[PDB]
Parts: C-alpha cells; structure tokens; sequence
C-alpha cells in the first residue's frame, strides 16, 4: 500500500525525470537485456543492439505508461486496464520478469538522480514499481 | 545433480511405474490450465479455450509425450544433465524463445501430477528427491541461454 | 482475483479435507523442510524431527487459518488481519517462502484427494494459496 | 563464476575506487530500509525505526564494513567463490539462521548503491558483470545450507 509519503516521494522523483523519461526507459531495457539474458526471449523480433531505435521506441512507451501510472497513482487499476489485458492475454510475459525490469528501472534512476535517490525515495520507488507490476499481472489467470 | 544412492533409487523405482505418455499429456495440459500464459507458444495447437479443451487436445497430448520422453531419457544421465540437455538448451533459447521460468513451472506441475498419481507412495522424502531432479533438469535446459 | 468458480472449487476441495486439515498441514510442513531446507532457518527453536508435537501443532494452526480464509473467502484481508500483522512485524518471513509452502500444501492435497484434484480445482487452489500469500505479506512495508 | 576478460576488468577497475567502509554502510542500511523484514536479524543494533535512524546507526555502519570487507576478499577469488565462503556459509546457516534469500536482496541493493555512487560510469555492461558477481557470491554463501 502506498502511503501519502510514498506518493509524494514518487511524484517528486518522477517529476525530476520529466523530459528524460523515454531515454531512461530505453536504458533500463538495455540494462535488463544485458544483465538478465532470459528477458530477451520476449523480443526475438527486435534488434537489441546498443543504440537500437526499436529499444529506444519501446523504452519511451514503457516510460509513458509509468508517467500515466504516477499521474493516476490513486487509481492505477483503471489507468492501466488496457495494459494489464495486453500482458495477460497477448504478450503473456512470465511474472518474474517484472521484478527484473523494476530492478533495472531502479538502477537507472539511481545512476541519474544522485541527489534525489535517498534511502526513503528508493523504498518508495521500489514499492511503487511492485504495485505497477501487481496491476499489470492481475488478470493473468 | 547430487543425489544419494537412496535418492537415485527412489526416483528410478517410482519412474518404472510411470506411463510416460499419460503423465506427459497430463503435466503439459495442467501447465497450460494452471499457468495459462504458457499457452503463448501453442496458439497453433488449436482449441485451448477451457480446461476440458486443453486436456482433450491431441496436439497438447503429443507435445506432452515428446517433452516427457526426453525428460525420461534424462533420468538415465542424472550425473551429466548439462551435457545431455546442451543441444535442447540451445534450441529452446535460439529458435523457440522459451523463457526458462516455464521449465520451473513444468517441473512443479510434474511433481503435483506424480503426487496425484501415486498418493501415499509419493512420500516427503521421495518428493524431495524429485524436487532436486526437476530443478536439475530446469537448470540444464537454461544453461546455454545467452 | 478469485472468480466465483474458484471460490466454489476451493470450498468443495477444503470441505473434503475436513477433519484432516491439521494432519495435512503438518504433512505440508514436513514436505517443505525436506524439499526446501532453507525454510528451516525460520524454525531453529522447533524440534523438527518427524512427528514432533511442535510440527503437528503448528500444522494445525496453519490449517485452521486456511479454513478461516475459506470461510471468509469474500473478505480475506479482514479475516487474516492479525496474521498479516504478525508475519509483517514479528515473524518477518521473506516473501519467497510463501510460494514454497503453497507448493507443498498443493502436493499434500494432490496426494490425498485423488477424486477431487482435477485440473480446474488445481488451478483454483493454486490461485487461492497465492491470494492468501498476498494478504499475509501485504503489510510488509 | 565465469566472466569474460572485459567483465573481469570492469569489476576490478570499479572496485579499486570503492571505499568499502562507506559503501558497506550504505548497502546494509538501504537493505534494512527498503526491505524492513531483514531487520529481524539485527534486534540488538539499536534504533531502526526511521530511514535516518538506520542510516546514522553506528552498529549498522560497522557491520556493513565487515560484510563488504568479506565481499572484497571474494572478488580476489572469483574462480573459487564456493571454497572461499564455505566457512561463512556454515556460520550463516548453523549459527545465524539467515535465509539465503537475504543474500540476493543485499546483492541487488549493492548494485543500486554502486549505480547511485558512480553514476554514468556504472554502465549497462558494468552492471551486467556485477550482477553475475553478486549472484555468484549469494550462491557461494548458500552452498553449505542443509
Ligand atoms: C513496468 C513494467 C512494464 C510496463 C509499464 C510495460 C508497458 C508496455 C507498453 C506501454 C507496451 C506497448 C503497448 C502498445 O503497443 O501500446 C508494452 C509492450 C510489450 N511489453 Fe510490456 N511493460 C512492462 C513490462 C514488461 C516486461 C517485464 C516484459 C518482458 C521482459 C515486457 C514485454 C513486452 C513486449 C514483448 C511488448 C511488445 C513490444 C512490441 O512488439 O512492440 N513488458 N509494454
Ligand atoms: C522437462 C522440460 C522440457 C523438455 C525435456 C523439453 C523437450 C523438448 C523436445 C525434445 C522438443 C523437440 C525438439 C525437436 O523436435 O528438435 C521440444 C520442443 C519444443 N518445446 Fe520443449 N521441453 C521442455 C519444456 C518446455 C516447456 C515448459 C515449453 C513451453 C511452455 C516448451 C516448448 C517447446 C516448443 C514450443 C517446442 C516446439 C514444438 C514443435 O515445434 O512441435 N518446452 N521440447
Ligand atoms: C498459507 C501460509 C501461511 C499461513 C496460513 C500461516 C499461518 C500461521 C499461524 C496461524 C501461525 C500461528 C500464530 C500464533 O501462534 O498466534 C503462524 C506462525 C508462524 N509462521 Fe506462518 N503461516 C504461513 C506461512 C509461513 C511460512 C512460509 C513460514 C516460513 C517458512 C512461516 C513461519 C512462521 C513462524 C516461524 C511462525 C512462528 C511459529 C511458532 O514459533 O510458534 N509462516 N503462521
Ligand atoms: C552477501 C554478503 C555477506 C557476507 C560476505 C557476510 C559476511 C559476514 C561476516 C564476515 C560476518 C562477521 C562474522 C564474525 O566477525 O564473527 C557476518 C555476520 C553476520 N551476518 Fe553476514 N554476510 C553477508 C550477508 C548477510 C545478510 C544479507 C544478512 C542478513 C540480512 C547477514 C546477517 C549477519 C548477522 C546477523 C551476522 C551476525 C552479526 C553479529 O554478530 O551481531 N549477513 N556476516
Ligand atoms: C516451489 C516454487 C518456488 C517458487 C519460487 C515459485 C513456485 N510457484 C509459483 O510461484 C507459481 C506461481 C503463482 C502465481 C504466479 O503469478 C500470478 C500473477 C498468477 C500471481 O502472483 O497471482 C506465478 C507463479 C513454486
Ligand atoms: C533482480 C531481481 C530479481 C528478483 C527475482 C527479485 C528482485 N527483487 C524483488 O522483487 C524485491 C521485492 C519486492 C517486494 C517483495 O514483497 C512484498 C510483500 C513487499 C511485495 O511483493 O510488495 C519482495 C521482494 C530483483
């Protein structure tokens, strides 16, 4: 459950991301593909080379979804409804992979926000990513 | 994997009573029913709309016996699972694009099927032996992923 | 989300468990300690030998909590509120261990309910155990 | 664990810049803050109620230093992590009763701390090499559990 302090922390950190969201999304994906090779099995149709426009394009979509989730933090299930349908019935990504991407998103945020990534914000962001992950897999079965 | 002589004999003894084709279809079908996202690789198998459709599907049954047959042959090479599954590992990674988590799920579903099939004979120690084997096979199949 | 069909399947299977709830709970724990040795790190104060009064007694407590969850399946967070507080604030069991106990409970039920453990019931019980596990770890942070 | 020449160089070069004292305290502190249930092993450490209380706690900083210090010695024996950590592994199982899952969490938190501290220099390939190292150490430490 996200407490009001958690919401403030998430809104503050994401606000600093601002216009760089898409670039951070792509970097997070790159970190994931390199660190956890098995995640590449869901993108056999992509060029996963560093600099790939496909990865850059996808990172931007992932980041925009997160931006939408932050804006509707008090109403995530409905805001992400189409996305949970998509992952549950079409993409069918095994649930463990959401933990792998979440970690990589955290690492990306840490490497770019030295001043804002305090222990408290780290905890709030991890709680936030776990909630997003939960909503995205809520219709799996 | 490191199985004690008693663990190896428990696995072997129990396996000799297994109808490989029956259990293979049963395990794969339950994998698809209990963890429906694993159905992603099988859209060409046809109707998988309901549990009865999955369980009665001839293509699901055929893939199950093929998968369990390779599993079965692997039990004769418990001391060299990585070498025995090396080519299958590469195939599953490079051509099939199967997330190795699926192997872990199949392994647990298989342990549940053996328990349902053998009842009281599937004792806690026998289950422990099978958990090690099923984890070993899943590790062997994911070894060549890159 | 447990669908209404799931709730019907769980009640029917658990009904059959009946008076054996306690001994099935003790069996599930023994199966967990043997298959997954790391779970014993949470019970260094117990005599874990086969048939100990401590394991049999704990097994009964676990099964009764599950029976309570089945009886109040429509409102689990409320029915398991005290158990959630306990695991969150005192026991502090890492979340992965709940999946391990859930699997062992599922194997125990399979071994004892030959007629009732159909593919659909297996799916419903697995979802139910996942739900109970989510409620019990919902106050962790 | 097996690392390529580039990965081994990435790990080694970065570690030469790490102040074990400082980083160890950060990593352990953040572990206790982000994953509060890990505090169960440190009841005698004092005030752990708030993030600021955990981070400024002297016993947390001292322990973090000990932990990363032992972690450092493992980096010098990357080819034999199991033999290097065998004693500490038994210690963590038999005397301390620490669920090995905690080693995994610490490793991930350590990666976040290196990224926070080094920024741009902690590139995707460097992270990849460290994820392997941290997984290897966690595995080495869980090896003597029974
Ligand atoms: C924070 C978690 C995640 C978010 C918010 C997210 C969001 C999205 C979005 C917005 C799309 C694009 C849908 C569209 O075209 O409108 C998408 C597609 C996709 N996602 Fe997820 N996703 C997440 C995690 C994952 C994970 C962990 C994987 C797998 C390792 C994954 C694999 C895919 C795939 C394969 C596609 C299709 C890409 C394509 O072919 O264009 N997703 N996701
Ligand atoms: C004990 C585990 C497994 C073993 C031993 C195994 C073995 C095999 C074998 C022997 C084949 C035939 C390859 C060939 O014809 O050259 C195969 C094919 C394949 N496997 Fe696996 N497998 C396992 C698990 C899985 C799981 C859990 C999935 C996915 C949910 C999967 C999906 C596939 C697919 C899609 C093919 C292609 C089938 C076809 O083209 O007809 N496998 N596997
Ligand atoms: C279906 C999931 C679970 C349920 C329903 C459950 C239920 C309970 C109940 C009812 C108690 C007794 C509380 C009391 O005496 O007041 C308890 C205690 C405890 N649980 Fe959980 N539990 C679950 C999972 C776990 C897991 C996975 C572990 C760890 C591997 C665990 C470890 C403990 C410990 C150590 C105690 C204290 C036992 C004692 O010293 O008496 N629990 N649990
Ligand atoms: C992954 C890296 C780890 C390494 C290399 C490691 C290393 C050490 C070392 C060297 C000691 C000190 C033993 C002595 O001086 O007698 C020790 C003690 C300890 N460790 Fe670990 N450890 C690790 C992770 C963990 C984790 C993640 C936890 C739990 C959250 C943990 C909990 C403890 C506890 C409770 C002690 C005893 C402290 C005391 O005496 O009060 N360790 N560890
Ligand atoms: C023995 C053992 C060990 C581990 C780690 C996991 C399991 N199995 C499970 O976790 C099964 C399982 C259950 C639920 C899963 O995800 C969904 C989204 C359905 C959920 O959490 O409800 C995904 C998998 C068993
Ligand atoms: C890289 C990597 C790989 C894996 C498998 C897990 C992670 N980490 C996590 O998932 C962290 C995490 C997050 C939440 C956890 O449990 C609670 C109950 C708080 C939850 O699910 O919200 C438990 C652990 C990271």
């Amino acid at each position: 459950v996200l407490s009001p302090a958690d919401k403030t922390n998430v809104k503050a950190a994401w606000g600093k991301v601002g216009a760089h969201a898409g670039e951070y999304g792509a970097e997070a994906l790159e970190r994931m593909f390199l660190s956890f090779p098995t995640t590449k099995t869901y993108f056999p149709h992509f060029d996963l080379s560093h600099g790939s426009a496909q990865v850059k394009g996808h990172g931007k979509k992932v980041a925009d979804a997160l931006t939408n989730a932050v804006a509707h933090v008090d109403d995530m299930p409905n805001a992400l409804s189409a996305l949970s349908d998509l992952h549950a019935h079409k993409l069918r990504v095994d649930p463990v992979n959401f933990k792998l991407l979440s970690h990589c998103l955290l690492v990306t945020l840490a490497a770019h926000l030295p001043a804002e990534f305090t222990p408290a914000v780290h905890a709030s962001l991890d709680k936030f990513l776990a909630s997003v992950s939960t909503v995205l897999t809520s219709k799996y079965r | 994997v490191h199985l004690t002589p008693e663990e190896k004999s428990a696995v072997t003894a129990l396996w000799g009573k297994v109808n490989v084709d029956e259990v293979g279809g049963e395990a794969l079908g339950r994998l698809l029913v209990v963890y429906p996202w694993t159905q992603r690789f099988f859209e060409s198998f046809g109707d998988l709309s309901t549990p009865d459709a999955v369980m009665g599907n001839p293509k699901v049954k055929a893939h199950g016996k093929k998968v369990l047959g390779a599993f079965s042959d692997g039990l004769a090479h418990l001391d060299n699972l990585k070498g025995t599954f090396a080519t299958l590992s590469e195939l599953h990674c490079d051509k099939l694009h199967v997330d190795p988590e699926n192997f872990r799920l199949l392994g647990n579903v298989l342990v549940c099927v053996l328990a349902h099939h053998f009842g009281k004979e599937f004792t806690p120690p026998v289950q422990a032996a099978y958990q090690k084997v099923v984890a070993g096979v899943a590790n062997a199949l994911a070894h060549k992923y890159h």
